[PDB]
RNA sequence: GAACUA
């Protein structure tokens, strides 16, 4: 309309780096502009920003005339300035390419090449390209240069009309449908394929934007758009290639996790001399097979229906396991077995639909998996069952409409006031008051939690919810003195190693149950010696957890394999993690927020994880209780340690599968989807916390976030993550999540 | 930077019959309710849903875009089960704002969904207000969406052709 | 079609797909067909119908 | 939350 130079500068900051790839005729708008480059897109895709004409008598006013963020993107450095240089040079215009990527890179120094550097600029807190574009054919560097360049479009893209889908879409599909030749428009298109995939990967393993918006399923649907939008102009090149892109680079990243080595499949089984095949430049890293086998490749097929080659892809990946390692030339590079890879695969897409909808379309040869994957019920454990009974027909009599905090306590002081452990535990070598009231409220608080569990099942996220914002102010009162507070005055166990005095005599007369990590590593740690830590300080949670057998392990084979946790377990553990502990994180007071409660902590959840990651012998009751017990530990921890000095022996740049590992959080996606989870929904609650009104109570929920972040920190140090072995080396030794952690750059 | 290009402003073609009603206004609500919609309207609404689908499957593509403070499902009001209609509640504006670009159109159990926006969710629209407690549009369909049921209940009430795996909402006061 | 024959219908079988699945069924084909992939021995045995039966795509 | 129009 009548845009000032206030708003030119920003129009063009915005849609002003996208010129050099069409061939800034300057002076044009972006419709005639693709008018000259074949008309990529019809005029039914053509959006009101490119028909806006440059502008007149202005110019000489913009000459003269830093440049403001974006609203929901953590912007690089290399899209900044490129953005800002493109601003400098479409003005001077009132080959373009090279020198804008060219004088970007110079930017950023001082305070092929030349365009994959600038891809790997943008991808990085460099970025080791996923994907190769060298196999193109022979004797045409043109088509590198085209794909290249595609991918540094894709990546741009995403950064600024990411937000907006349809755009992004239409922007990549006049980019692709340009008519310089027939066999360029399939290059453009495995280079945008490749770019938003490898963005999404770096963008959620290096970027904090605190906006809770996943990349990966935000790129998995800008695909699926660019194809149907392919389909629409196709209706009057075709979207069958395109889907056929995207499906054989999804490929291509799955064999190469299969395989562990840079195999070239789709270079060896190949068409002809003229095509474009995948190719990764590099074996997985466990983030990106993370990222695939939980939200990208889920995403994709349940818009394509959770249809797939899968009999074909299934095949293939098995003969990819035979081969021994052909080289192991990346430290951090994951190889998996086909079973564990197509099993996390399944689990991730049975979470979105039903195992009728996925037998359906999946073959025979699935039948195995399925079966793994297809005592699925919270039973009120032995330990809660009569004081949890009674709760529990006072929550069936009313409901969740009808559940009150102070009718609740109530209800749970009387029915946890009348039984044995409680009547024998208020009888009394010698507990102080704050003692046995510190174990009187936290056997009610971990009563009413399974109670709830077991009402909810933790089936419908409205019903837990309405019950966790309810039943907060009794948590929060139940929880004030225990808090970060060893519910024991002292370390139960002293160095023969045995337990102390009250340990024992709880345990073994009164039958109060502890859950099996305020005294196992620091029992695991006596018998290293022979030869208060975050996770010894209450976590509600991490009891509960316990209770309920949450037990989540490895794979007897190794990290080839990956979940060697039982599938009901696995189910109970991911609807844990995920509706009560994760969601509850931070969440609104209130249903209809910037005002949350404080009954999950950060962590809450890494303990609780931890807790559910310790070796089952050692998280199993005997059958002395606790002198068994003890046995047991010692002779794991004599075990383990034979274990680690055999690896440390054997190991003499060190590639990460050679080093220890406990296949506690390497083996299991879980672990490391909720560690993650925990940091991006804190950053998102400051970031909305943020937004919100200055005040009181706003500045107190913005303290209460930092610390939670900090005491997010300091727990996962603690847990061994973030660095004569220690007990956190020999119980929870995982090298990869702790190379991402100490890499991604987030702590 | 595209939300600087395209006006992606909260809008609403609909208007809720029965809050027009109310407020006696001649089509007056878009000048007072805009309000509520540009600034403070994290709700948006979710439609063409299987009433087999389930919240957990709305709650997780939900989710990816933004993390949801209310998670409502529409219950017909004679049975207190899904009518197909859903209402999500996020935290963040933004992320309602990602919810609706992200997820328009999207197979989230597959069936097309379409997202849009409203200006609130109380527990008075969250009911299905058509001939049998679902939604009208049910009643003026004439086409054969089994995973609605089926035809509508008024073609369905006349031609002469008629669940249990359907989730009773029984926690959920009768209106 | 107009037919009165109504029953039961599971969940699985009141699935349909919307029309762009043609293209992406074409491309799982083409990706299969070209780069030499082939299904399981056992899997082309079901040819005496156990296959998997795949939802209908709409118009 | 397709009330035109059933």
């Amino acid at each position: 309309t009548s845009y000032t130079p206030k708003q030119w500068l920003w129009f063009l900051y915005v849609t002003s780096w996208a010129r050099p790839f069409f061939t800034y005729w300057g002076r044009l708008s972006f419709d005639e502009l693709l008018k000259l480059s074949g008309s990529p897109i019809p005029p039914a895709m053509v959006s009101l920003w490119m028909g806006l004409c440059m502008p007149t008598d202005d110019v000489v006013q913009e000459l003269r005339i830093i440049y403001p963020f974006l609203p929901r993107v953590a912007e690089s450095t290399f899209g900044r300035a490129l953005r800002s240089l493109a601003v400098r040079q479409h003005i001077s215009s009132w080959a373009a390419l090279d020198v804008l990527v060219r004088d970007t890179l110079e930017v950023i120094q001082n305070s092929e090449e030349a365009l994959e550097g600038a891809f790997r600029s943008m991808l990085s807190a460099p970025l080791f390209d996923v994907k190769a574009s060298i196999p193109e054919g022979g004797t045409a560097q043109v088509l590198i240069r085209v794909a290249n360049a595609a991918r540094l479009f894709a990546a741009l893209s995403v950064e600024a009309f990411g937000r907006v889908k349809s755009e992004c879409a239409v922007l990549l599909l006049a980019h692709i449908n340009q008519r310089d030749a027939p066999e360029h428009v399939d290059a453009r298109a495995y280079g945008v394929v490749t770019g938003v995939v490898e963005y999404a990967m770096a963008y959620r393993y290096c970027r904090d934007d605190g906006t809770g918006r996943c990349p990966l399923t935000c790129a998995a649907l800008l695909l699926h758009r660019l194809v149907e939008l392919q389909g629409i102009v196709e209706k009057d090149v075709s979207a069958s290639r395109f889907a056929n892109m995207t499906v054989a680079c999804i490929q291509e990243l799955l064999f190469c996790v299969v395989a562990g080595d840079t195999v070239r499949w789709h270079r060896e089984h190949q068409p002809d001399g003229v095509s474009v095949c995948p190719t990764a430049a590099r074996t997985l890293t466990l983030h990106e097979t993370d990222c695939l086998l939980q939200v990208f490749i889920p995403a994709l097929l349940q818009q394509v229906g959770f249809e797939w080659p899968w009999s074909e892809s299934l095949r293939h990946a098995k003969m990819l396991d035979r081969a021994r390692t052909q080289h192991i030339v990346m430290e951090d590079g994951v190889r998996l077995d086909s079973r564990s890879v197509f099993e996390e695969l399944l689990v991730s897409v049975a979470r979105r639909t039903y195992g009728l909808r996925l037998r359906a379309i999946l073959p025979q040869s699935f039948d195995v998996i399925a079966e793994n994957i297809f005592s699925s019920r919270f039973a009120l454990p032995l330990y809660y069952r009569t004081a949890g009974e009674v709760l529990l027909e006072y929550f069936d009599r009313c409901g969740p409409s009808g559940i009150t905090a102070e009718e609740t306590e109530r209800v749970l002081r009387r029915a946890t006031d009348v039984q044995p452990m409680v009547v024998q535990l208020q009888a009394l070598v010698y507990f102080s008051a704050r003692e046995k009231e510190r174990l009187l409220q936290r056997y009610r608080c971990e009563v009413l939690l399974a109670s709830l569990v077991v009402y909810t099942q933790l089936r419908t996220v409205s019903v837990v919810q309405q019950l966790t914002r309810q039943l907060a102010p009794l948590f929060e009162q139940l929880l004030l003195p225990l808090a970060h507070e060893r519910t024991l005055s002292r370390c139960p166990v002293i160095a023969l190693v045995d337990l102390t005095p009250e340990f024992k005599m709880l345990v073994d007369e009164i039958h109060y149950e502890f859950y099996p990590l305020e005294w196992v590593p620091e029992a695991v740690d006596a018998h290293i010696r022979q030869e208060p830590p975050c996770f010894a300080q209450y976590s509600l949670f991490a009891a509960i957890a316990h209770q309920f057998g949450l037990v989540l392990e490895g794979n007897p084979r190794g990290f080839r394999g990956g979940d060697g946790s039982s599938s009901e377990v696995r189910t109970k553990a991911y609807r844990f993690f995920t509706l009560m502990l994760l969601n509850n994180l931070g969440d609104a007071v209130s249903s209809s927020g910037a005002s949350f409660h404080s009954v999950v902590s950060a962590c809450d959840v890494v303990v609780t994880m931890t807790q559910c990651l310790l070796p089952a012998h050692l998280s199993s009751h005997p059958r002395s209780m606790s002198n068994e017990w003890m046995r047991r530990v010692g002779e794991w921890t004599r075990s383990a340690y034979s274990k680690y000095t055999a690896y440390q022996q054997q190991v003499h740049p060190v590639p990460l599968i050679s080093l220890y590992n406990s296949l506690t959080f390497d083996s299991v996606p879980l672990a490391r989807e909720t560690i993650r989870a925990v940091r991006s929904r804190l950053l998102e609650k400051m970031s909305v916390v943020t937004a919100s009104p200055p005040g009181d109570v706003e500045t107190a929920g913005k303290q209460l976030l930092e610390q939670h972040l900090s005491s997010l920190t300091v727990t996962l140090t603690a847990v061994g993550l973030l660095p004569v072995p220690c007990a956190t080396q020999l119980l929870w030794a995982s090298p990869f999540f702790s190379h991402e952690l100490l890499h991604c750059g987030r702590y | 930077m595209a939300e600087y290009l395209i006006d992606l402003t909260p809008r609403m073609a609909y208007v809720d019959r029965h809050e027009l009603l109310r407020s006696l206004l001649t089509e007056k609500e878009f000048i007072e309710r805009r309000q509520e919609q540009l600034n403070k309207s994290t709700t948006v609404y979710v439609g063409n849903l299987s009433f087999y689908t389930t919240e957990d499957q709305i709650w997780e593509h939900f989710s990816r875009c933004g993390h949801i403070r209310d998670l409502v499902m529409g219950l017909s009001e004679v049975t207190r089960t899904p009518c197909g209609f859903c209402f999500v509640v996020f935290e963040s504006q933004d992320g309602a704002m990602s919810a609706v670009i992200d997820l328009h159109g999207t197979l989230l159990d597959d069936r097309v969904i379409t997202v849009s926006w409203d200006v609130g969710c109380d527990h008075t629209r969250r009911w299905g207000r058509g001939a049998h407690g679902g939604q009208v549009v049910d009643g003026v369909r004439q086409n054969l969406d089994s995973a609605r049921g089926g035809l509508g209940v008024l073609r369905r009430e006349e031609l002469g052709v008629g669940e249990d795996q359907l989730v009773h909402y029984t926690w959920i006061p009768p209106r | 079609s107009l037919s009165d024959l109504r029953q039961k219908r599971r969940r699985e079988e009141c699935v349909v797909l919307p029309p762009i699945m043609t293209v992406w069924r074409s491309a799982f084909s083409q990706y299969t067909k070209m780069w030499g992939l082939t299904k399981f021995a056992g899997d082309i045995e079901a040819e005496r119908e156990g296959e998997g039966p795949i939802l209908p795509p709409i118009r």
